[PDB]
């Protein structure tokens, strides 16, 4: 299974390899036009500092998701104890019943 | 009679236990959702700048002018130059090493298939062993596997 | 030998169809990338298709969304109803002990 | 983000149609390797699991057949020995009978 895992590495890397070949045989057509060239960075000000922005609010979601998943967790871990506690009590009180 | 009062302490303690159990639990869902109106909120946010960008950025990225579209054909050769070792890996040349490469890919495949063999005869043949190890252990309780 | 030879080249041929299929597994995305083929194609003003796309995305992670929401729900209660039988089992048991 | 960075450039749409290509190739592929002309990406899961359990089959079996050729290492003398034993036990048998 070791000697597995780095088989199928391996693979993957190679796979990986293999596309980016493909990649260059595509966009070879692409580099035929090569020389040309256009304007550029118009209204990069406003949009740099928006895209900044963006990356802070792309953050923040992120680090709420990640708290929004793990309070999920222990709520359910709560869950969990309280219906065991409900199962311990339910069967105690069934036995104290009989008694 | 003692018996049954000893049940009823227990009874009580219990009660006790699961007063404080469903108090945590609200407590928890009240952060969940607190957390799920935070989270839906940053989603929100982030939509909006999203489709705010996209509509200042209108009128600037409609005019690439196919001029702009070969900087990308330099990112993936470049990012090919760095994944595969071909300092020397040229537009022109690269499809030696296309084919090359996928010679290599496929020789990997073969192997990884003759070593998946192997290795699913080998797990299922442990499998058994360990079939055999749980009935002598429900049979008998628990024993190593050189008295098995 | 001649049969387990035989036996041997049966499992290599199951072996390279099972990972085709999990290849093309894989690759179950870039099916839904025939749009982006047909997109890239347009070698023009394609705003309004990337648009037409994102809702489409948007519909199927919702019914996604929705599909994960209540098979957690539908886990959560399998959950609890184990935990009820295991404090069950355990006070049973416990008053067998006793008896 | 690519309708936000529209000045991404059609990179990642030239990367999403050659992954499209690429699956069309391994689709075919699939499709001879398994002769399955009637094959589709939606349903393919269910004839993976059908070969997983093919596969499966092939492998328990060449398991057994491994162990019995592994056990196979024992001499001719004790088949010899213990067809005898077998013979003298309940008379004449045919060693695949014994």
């Amino acid at each position: 299974q070791q000697d597995y895992e780095t088989a199928k590495h391996s693979q993957h890397q190679a796979k990986q390899q293999a596309f980016a070949l493909v990649e260059i045989v595509q966009r070879r057509v692409h580099f035929s036009y090569s020389d040309s060239a256009g304007m550029l960075s118009e209204n990069a000000d406003l949009n740099d500092k928006l895209r900044q922005r963006l990356e802070h609010a792309e953050s923040d979601r992120s680090r709420a998701r990640e708290q929004l998943r793990q309070q999920q967790a222990q709520y359910s871990q709560f869950n969990q104890v309280l219906a065991s506690l409900k199962s311990s009590y339910e069967t105690k009180q069934d036995m104290l019943k009989e008694l | 009679q003692e018996k049954i009062d000893r049940y009823q302490v227990d009874l009580e303690e219990l009660s006790y236990r699961l007063e404080e159990q469903t108090d945590v639990v609200e407590e928890a869902g009240e952060l969940q959702a607190e957390y799920e109106a935070r989270t839906e909120a940053t989603e929100q946010e982030v939509d909006e700048l999203k489709s705010q960008l996209a509509d200042y950025q209108q009128a600037l990225d409609v005019q690439q002018t196919r001029a702009i579209q070969y900087q990308q054909a330099l990112q993936a050769l470049e990012r090919a130059r760095e994944l595969c070792r071909l300092p020397d890996l040229s537009v022109d040349n690269a499809e030696e090493w296309l084919e090359t490469f996928q010679a290599k890919e496929q020789q990997a495949t073969e192997a990884l298939l003759a070593l998946e063999q192997k290795l699913s005869v080998a797990d299922a043949a442990h499998n058994q062993f360990e079939q055999a190890y749980q009935l002598v252990k429900n049979i008998v309780g628990e024993t190593s596997r050189s008295e098995a």
